[PDB]
């Protein structure tokens, strides 16, 4: 029973492993995006 | 807006004895989102407030 | 004649026209009034930019609230002036250098500008002196310089301002030199709380105070650090003794030079800052030093906003730094005061030639475990302490008893829990923590560690829970 | 738009049409383009408000 | 000559030239003329801005597409209006006010001005008076208000339209009153769909219909709400009988805002919505209030963007509300119904004054059972519910009853599983609810919570299932 459970856990952090990261990818993608804005906004209203 | 902020809340004194010893006691309050204490506004009169 | 006309009015910023041949320097103080009988004052304008066509480009140090365009701006000749030499000591100043505690007073003293060059490089020279404190997590992880550069990080409320007036307590009280205290851009009661405090304690008449405040203009915020710098430089240079040098965030000053930033024509950096940041925080912070021979031994509050410690203003401070103290928000969560992080704080001096090999060796095993505790915080949290080895329970144990005994109880934290303050020998810092390292109380509680001083206070506070060390 | 205008022209005529699209994230993708080209500021993910 | 001129057309906003001392007021309706056989129609303009040199931006509420610079504009004198009084029920309108269930119906009512003021401060009365629905979660945790404000935010796909067209079979059909609804920015089939439905269900005899849809400039999206409103006023202040008044997605009125502020040529805040959002949202929702002795019922949904709740158009609604309903996708893809997140929605009459000590113990109990449910989501995730305590291993099966439990077949979804809606009366979900919390029903499986009504259909769906209460 341990061992079988102990592999459900491993494919359980896996599949959560594998959910954070695209996450954490969407939340880098957008801070950069968001960095982005600023700096052109800026910018542009000194333009 | 930090300044507008700390402009605001640097009011709330309290007197010494020779200007009548009087108090301005103040409690600002902040709604943040998504309990996120440090957005921009948030931790801006953190830094503020004793 | 020479007079200067405002043309434009937009916050702390004004532009001002001269007539040809008139025109001021860069960083010239000129004066313009504000006669509205509830706001009448006279408006110190540095100037920031040559904007052409004769226009010139400045910073208010008051409020322009008040201020028509039109009116008559008149050229000082010359940058904002501090008044210097030992009558500044004792009295609080203004950026402008006007005293508050005595209003004319130091108006006849000698006058410095505050805009100076660092000290060339052939006179510099690395300080390499350890400074004794009694906190034990300062003199055994991030042991002090005589004569260099001390920072302390943290984010918005952890120990910054606890921990530089415990400073001033423990390295300022009992010192034969001057101090210089620059309150920049800080709350007011603060200032108020360490003037009254000083001034108890008999050590005000060797410090000299200059407070710009959260209150003020961002140009005030911007020129409060170079005024009491200028006090402090003085006292280095000509009086050549000794001095203690104490900014409270000097974040602030950062944070006022983006505060006029774009009104000032500045295309935004990467996080909202100025692009000239590293460059205004160089050309400041190395006039904070020691040269050969004179020393200042600086200590700097440093504000990490949001508490992101990669934010742009603190990494790029980190690197003007002999000492940096780091205070952790998660440290503070858990009641651990000083709030110091141990495995991100630093000194350069923490090394075997400068500390010793037992004082270096005891403070790298404190360091691997809890390393090593913080990776296994995790596992502990999920699975628990049970699916661990016996050497990491031993660990796990040992970590815990060190990062509480880290904590101390601490002389200018009284007032918060009503308990007495602790000063610990770094020797009596070393032996301890050698023998926490080696097990010799893995049988006392987890409590009895906390907010304690020595060996005698953990062998008090165990017998009060019923443990003998 | 161009298909979407031919289909139309025949269901008003009382026919009955079927229109797919391959790929409207490319159509948002290639908007978003020309209104970066145009300067007009963007919003979440750089796309227009519109 | 007094017409207009115009100058520029950037999309929709259209830039007019007028003489000098002709220039009209903010909001005034403005008519040009396209007459490209194939697009010739009559473009309403409702003046935005001033932009000096006799010049004036404005949005245009038809599509400008056929429209020539230097047409002549005609200035109506006065600001965009809708018919009112009680020959509005029973039909369907633009944002312009005409009829499309029969055109030109309506045009010799009296018309009443889209724009007016919010009721002064003195004639305001907060309201705490339950409107009881039928629903358990609705009823328990975010009991709604006869008179005041309800909200139901939700994500793309989560079920706010159907709670939207099962509080219309619910509270509009027993309905002593006028009820007005505002399809804003929507779908054109679910405003067919819903004019067919309740010509069916005979209730449109009562209801007033406004639509202005996704297929429209953002001028008509953004003012459709207006003259809804409008008519919802009269309705309010010139009889003074119960109004009810829903409006589908609101949220679709701040993105045409943001959509016009971008073509007005405005500086943009954060994530890219217009300057004047929270000022255009309190302008809007203000008016839609009850005064003292008048009761207007309020039911908005409220769009939130990628699943984002921290979204400013939201976040800036959250603020006008007595009663929020958040739909979570998490919730919806279990597959409970409404999709209701108990934690993230509230009532301001959730209050032991208002509903009474039972209903707010009950309530409490059931939410600290889901939160500490929620707090265990990381340890079940990954070890299940094997490794907790029994404290938390009854909690989490007590706490997974509840949340099958709050679903309910309703009567808005018999169109999708052919299966009728259940109403329950409030009373009988506290004691529910109550026997839950107890433990009353430990043994009863998880399913036969799922999609029912009160006690017997649960003791009838768990003999189907095998248990027994
Ligand atoms: N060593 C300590 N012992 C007990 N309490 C402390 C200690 N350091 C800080 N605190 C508490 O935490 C707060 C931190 O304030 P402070 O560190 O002065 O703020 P900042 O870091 O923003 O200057 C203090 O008000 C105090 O109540
Ligand atoms: N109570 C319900 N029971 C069953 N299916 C539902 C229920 N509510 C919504 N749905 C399903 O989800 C969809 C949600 O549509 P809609 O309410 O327009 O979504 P939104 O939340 O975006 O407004 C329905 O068309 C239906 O397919
Ligand atoms: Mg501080
Ligand atoms: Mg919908």
């Amino acid at each position: 029973s341990r061992q079988r459970a102990m592999k459900s856990a491993t494919d359980n952090a896996d599949d959560l492993i594998k959910a954070l990261t695209l996450m954490a990818n969407r939340e880098r993608q957008a801070q950069i995006t968001q960095e982005i804005s600023e700096i052109v906004g800026g910018a542009n209203a000194l333009a | 807006v930090f300044y507008l902020h700390s402009r605001l809340l640097e009011r709330c004194a309290k007197l010494s004895d020779d200007l009548g010893g009087g108090s301005l006691t103040g409690l600002p309050i902040i709604e943040t989102k998504a309990n996120d204490i440090s957005a921009y506004i948030p931790t801006n009169v953190i830094s503020i407030t004793d | 004649d020479t007079s200067g006309r405002v043309v434009r009015v937009t916050g702390p910023v004004v532009d001002v026209e001269f007539p040809r041949g008139s025109i001021p320097e860069l960083f010239n103080a000129l004066h313009a009034e504000i006669t509205f009988e509830s706001l009448a004052k006279t408006l110190t304008l540095e100037v920031a930019q040559h904007l052409g066509d004769n226009l010139v480009r400045t910073i208010s140090l008051q409020p322009t609230d008040g201020l028509v365009r039109g009116v008559e701006v008149i050229d000082t000749g010359r940058s904002i002036s501090v008044p210097v030499g030992e009558g500044v000591k004792g009295h609080v100043f203004n950026a402008l250098g006007d005293c508050l505690d005595e209003p004319g007073y130091g108006e006849k003293f000698e006058h410095w500008s505050i805009h100076r060059k660092p000290p060339a490089f052939e006179e510099l020279e690395p300080r390499t002196e350890m400074l004794e404190t009694g906190l034990k997590v300062v003199d055994l992880l991030t042991p002090y310089v005589r004569g260099g550069k001390i920072a302390l990080f943290g984010g918005a409320g952890v120990g910054k301002t606890v921990l530089i007036q415990e400073m001033i307590n423990r390295i300022a009280r009992n010192f034969g030199g001057t101090s210089v205290f620059a309150g920049v851009g800080e709350r007011t009661r603060e200032g108020n709380d360490l003037w009254v405090e000083l001034a108890e304690a008999n050590v005000l008449k060797d410090t000299a105070l200059v407070f710009g405040q959260m209150d003020e203009p961002p140009g005030t915020r911007m020129r409060v650090a170079l005024s009491a710098l200028t006090m402090a430089e003085w006292f280095r240079d000509e009086q050549g003794q000794d001095v203690l040098l104490f900014i409270d965030n000097i974040f602030r000053f950062t944070q006022a030079g983006s505060e006029v930033s774009t009104l000032l024509g500045r295309m935004p950096s990467a996080v909202g800052y100025q692009p000239t940041l590293a460059d205004e925080m160089g050309e400041l912070q190395e006039r904070i030093t020691s040269t050969r021979g004179r020393s200042i031994t600086s200590m700097q509050a440093v504000y990490v906003p949001a508490d992101d410690y990669t934010d742009p203003a603190p990494a790029t401070t980190f690197a003007h730094l002999d000492a940096t103290t780091e205070l952790s928000r998660a440290v503070f969560s858990k009641g651990i005061f000083p709030a110091v992080d141990p495995l991100a704080s630093s000194s350069t001096i923490l090394d075997p030639s400068v500390v010793g090999d037992e004082h270096y060796r005891v403070a790298q095993e404190v360091i691997r475990i809890l390393q090593r505790y913080k990776d296994l915080q995790d596992i502990i949290a999920i699975l628990g302490i049970d699916e661990l080895s016996e050497e990491d329970k031993q660990l796990v144990n040992r970590a815990r008893r060190i990062e509480r005994f880290l904590s101390q109880n601490m002389m200018a934290a009284e007032q918060f829990t009503g308990q007495p303050g602790s000063t610990v020998p770094v020797k009596e810092t070393i032996e301890a923590f050698d023998r926490l390292c080696k097990g010799d109380f893995d049988h006392v509680p987890e409590q009895a560690f906390f907010l304690i001083g020595g060996l005698d206070d953990l062998a008090k506070k165990a017998e009060s829970l019923g443990a003998k060390l | 738009y161009t298909g979407s205008a031919i289909a139309q022209h025949w269901m008003y005529e009382g026919k009955h049409v079927l229109i797919i699209f391959d790929d409207l994230t490319k159509q948002a993708e290639a908007y978003r383009a020309i209104s970066l080209l145009l300067r007009r500021p963007p919003g979440r993910e750089a796309y227009p408000g519109d």
